């Protein structure tokens, strides 16, 4: 039982924030920020000085078919069916918020035959046809290694294909649902590079789940052997009392250390920090390292 | 005390994160 | 004081960099002209310390400002420049070149400096938009002198040619820093060799035009790199040079690594004369557009020989 | 509390129960930039009108603070030490500089009203 | 009310009011002159542009017109407030050397030299003027020198002495129209003689640039001014200057008419039609008023 | 009769029995030249600090006059009507401009002394 000082946040202020909160409920859309109970809700939904207010619309309802021990998203054996209006409504809300860079995600839908690859592809197609110059990033589930489902999402005009390994291989069974493993998540990023050679790969790992420095180095080196472009490192924080406890709060100085090691291995950009999540300032990192 | 609106978006005091 | 930054810590502002809060009649006259025509200036967006001096004018000095074309949002994200950043800014205002000529006509300027954001979203980088502004200026007043602080256009020779053939009097493009600090200070779409090719190609297209560039000191460069840079600028046939102190515009931009002494700036002007520049505007608060019309007379002196 | 009155050095003051709160105007903070250090006087410092009681230092600029009133410094904003951005974010509320007494309350007639200061900064 | 009656004097128009000269550059230039025993036509003729010319712009713009050969002229022009005496003191041999020191101390790229008339000297001081130009081109071969010389009573050897001194601009003023030469200028000067000075200057030195100045408001009319500008352009005079005559003291000529600023801008248009390389026209325009700026912005291209 | 104090607009002032005598300094009259007309206010005119109460006109120059104090005009120099040259020939004695009462006797603290005005017109570092 440890409580750190550099992981404290603020209660959401509603100057530019209720516009996003009321838009999500007008179109009956969900987001991963509210379900996962992220502390960076105020920073991401409301730019302090000059940061475009962004979000992460979570598709296919607020209930996941999987139960990951680090995630507080609701889990049900059979979630409600797909909403056909979700891909169309999402494209409107994103263009309404004036985003030049948007990142989309969704819960796992193991009950769907394609796992929702066609539903995600229609959300990107409606969003790119409406605004061709907007940048889209998809945090894709593993689809249980369905190479056809991964190909369908990667060929939807995607700019950055994102699928997270979450933690080191030795902690896959304790942290993630058994339907997800380390080698499977790598085959999601590898196959996206084969079907779409010009795509940008991106993944996120979490620290504080019992991993050591030796295990983390082998994971990043294996990701570079998978030709993964981008990497994200962040401190795992306990969502609810029912989920896993934090094992070790990584120091911000060591968080900065892995940023140099990522630059050594050749990662196109390594975003590391205690509060750094997958989509945390994703558009800002794109403008600083991926445009030449 | 604490506001219900704040409490529902606060967390679990042990907050938890 | 310390004048050199220790790691983690930041420097105190030297007294010679303190300026007055801008206000007055000429300051508001220029402010009202810009807002009535939806125009922008790099003075405001880059937060120049010389606003009060340039916009305020004086007894015999005319109030002037450097109008910034193609919006207030750039496509580059330079870590030293407080100009806002977006990948796809709104489309160009077709009336901006025409309105710019009307703004200068109100101010009665004989020498005008123009600049712009970088528009990497535009196929020609806005070269035609810049050349159109010079045309409307010569149309409203044929006896006007125009200087263009021009973006690198990513080395596009046709874009550089279109600006250099617009009736320009001074073609200005800044290298900002020494080659060893280009990646840290500037957007990756800009590099040292590219900026020199811009200045070199402008002289090739129009030999009568004046080449002009600026360098910021205080970002971590040493004296060897500064002299090597100035030597390379002369070999690119750059006519004149400007040196100034880099000053942190906002909390989120690069910290000053060292505050150069006023005497050291006087030495770099001495080197500029040795290397053969027409002039070398060297000083802590000296910027590219600072008294540009006043320094233009130095070009005419060297041209006479 | 009372209405806000400004001086020519872009400093405001509001009085309440014989205590004057002093800060800088929104026009001054936008012209200075991101404040990074607040040089404030110590409690008990006797100040006369137009006396330099401190200075504000931003990233690209610096400004010397001059006292709008005559009196004794009663309080300084300790929050500015760890968060000097309050001067830019909330120059009229959370970014006040010092609080002082009024050894000569008739000096408030010399300051400009809020309407007079708006005309002062716009030259109208 | 801009026309003058006999018993009445004209009121000073608002466009001719200037400020009292003072400041850093004004006192810097004035201290340099006193330490070297130098004189300027700005102070002796009491020019209203002293605050502007000696003020400059704090880089390479604080300028003044040094007056050689003492502050006392051998002639008495009814428009000029320079002192007059039959026997002025002899020439200071160090004045050409000290003048070059003052100009180098000011860091000027374009310098204008002038002097009183020395009709007591056998050459009118031409050698003295030429020696000052030689010292300037010695310390700074890049400098541009303009000489506002006297007429030397038409001495061809004295004119070519200054013209061949390495000069850049040879300036000599006709001051007024030919019909007003007797009223305005000393009888030792006339209109045709002033044109001979400019014609002979180019004749011996073709690369030189001619320059002359005229004062408006002494009683001339538009028909005489236009005919004078034709005779000047016929004499191959390159540059022309038009300005308003202003009464220096009570003992000098009264202003007959204050010419409007719009009329000066019309005469500038006439100068362009006639082919002058530039035409500096304006109420406060003098021969040396921003001379370097007019030279560089017109003659280099 | 106390010592005279100068302004930044080259205006001196002496006080005696609560009456202030106003004129222009010797540095100003040399810069203006031969004065030919003196525009002076009428008696009883109330003046404030730095108010344009009159103006001087010379043959080659013209300068406005600003009151160094606040009060009511008591007397103007009638000798300047037919002899405007007294401002040049005697700016500190017989060439005074106006005489006025003093509303604020503490306004003399704002002005300069004989030494400070000499450093002000010569730009001497102090
Ligand atoms: C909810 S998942 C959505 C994608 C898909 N449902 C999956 O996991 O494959 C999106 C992100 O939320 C993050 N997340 C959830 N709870 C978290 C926590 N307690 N600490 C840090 N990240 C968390 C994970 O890092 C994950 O990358
Ligand atoms: C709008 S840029 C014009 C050049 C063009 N937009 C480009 O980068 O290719 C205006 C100039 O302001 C100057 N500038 C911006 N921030 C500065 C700072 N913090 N300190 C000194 N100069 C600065 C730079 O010299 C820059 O060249
Ligand atoms: C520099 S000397 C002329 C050179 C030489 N002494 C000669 O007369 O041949 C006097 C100069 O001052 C100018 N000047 C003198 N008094 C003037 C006045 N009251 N108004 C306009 N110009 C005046 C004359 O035009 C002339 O150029
Ligand atoms: C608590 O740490 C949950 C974090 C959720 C991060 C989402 S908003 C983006 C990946
Ligand atoms: C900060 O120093 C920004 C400087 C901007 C210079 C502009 S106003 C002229 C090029
Ligand atoms: C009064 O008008 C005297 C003008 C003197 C002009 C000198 S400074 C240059 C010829
Ligand atoms: S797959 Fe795991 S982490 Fe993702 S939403 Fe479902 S339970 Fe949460
Ligand atoms: S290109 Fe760089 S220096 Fe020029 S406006 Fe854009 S950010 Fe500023
Ligand atoms: S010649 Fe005439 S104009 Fe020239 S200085 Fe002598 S009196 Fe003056
Ligand atoms: S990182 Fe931002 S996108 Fe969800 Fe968490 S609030
Ligand atoms: S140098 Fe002057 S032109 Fe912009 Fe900066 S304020
Ligand atoms: S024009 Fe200037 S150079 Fe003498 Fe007269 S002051």
């Amino acid at each position: 039982l440890r409580l750190p000082p550099w992981l404290k946040t603020e209660i959401p202020m509603g100057k530019n924030y209720n516009k996003l909160k009321n838009t999500l409920r007008n179109l009956n859309l969900h987001t991963v920020c509210e379900e996962a109970r992220c502390p960076n809700i105020g920073e991401c939904w409301g730019g302090g000085e000059y940061a475009t207010a962004t979000a992460t619309i979570m598709l296919m309802g607020d209930t996941c078919t999987r139960g990951c021990r680090f995630c507080s998203v609701k889990t049900a054996r059979n979630p409600p069916p797909l909403d056909a209006s979700e891909p169309y409504n999402t494209a409107k809300a994103i263009a309404e918020w004036g985003l030049d860079y948007v990142v989309l995600t969704s819960v796992d839908r193991d009950d769907m035959p394609d796992g929702g690859a066609e539903h995600i592809a229609k959300t990107v197609s409606y969003l790119k046809e409406r605004n061709p110059k907007i940048l889209v990033e998809c945090l894709t589930p593993d689809f249980r290694g369905d190479l056809k489902a991964i190909e369908k999402v990667a060929l939807s005009g995607l700019d950055v294909y994102a699928h997270n390994v979450e933690t080191v291989p030795e902690l896959q069974s304790k942290v993630r649902d058994p339907r997800a493993n380390f080698d499977q998540s790598l085959r999601v990023l590898k196959h996206a590079k084969k079907v779409q050679p010009d795509v940008i790969s991106k993944t996120s790992i979490m620290l504080g789940l019992g991993e050591n420095d030796e295990q983390v180095y082998a994971t990043m080196k294996a990701l570079r052997e998978a030709d993964v472009d981008c990497l994200t490192l962040g401190q795992y924080m306990q969502p609810t009392r029912r989920h896993l406890k934090v094992e070790e709060y990584i120091t911000p100085e060591k968080f900065k250390y892995w940023e140099k090691v990522g630059n050594e291995l050749g990662f196109h950009y390594t975003a590391s920090g205690p509060l750094v999540r997958s989509s945390y300032k994703a558009g800002e990192f794109f403008l600083k390292n991926l445009v030449a | 005390g604490i506001s219900n609106f704040a409490q529902e978006a606060l967390g679990d005091v042990v907050s938890v994160k």
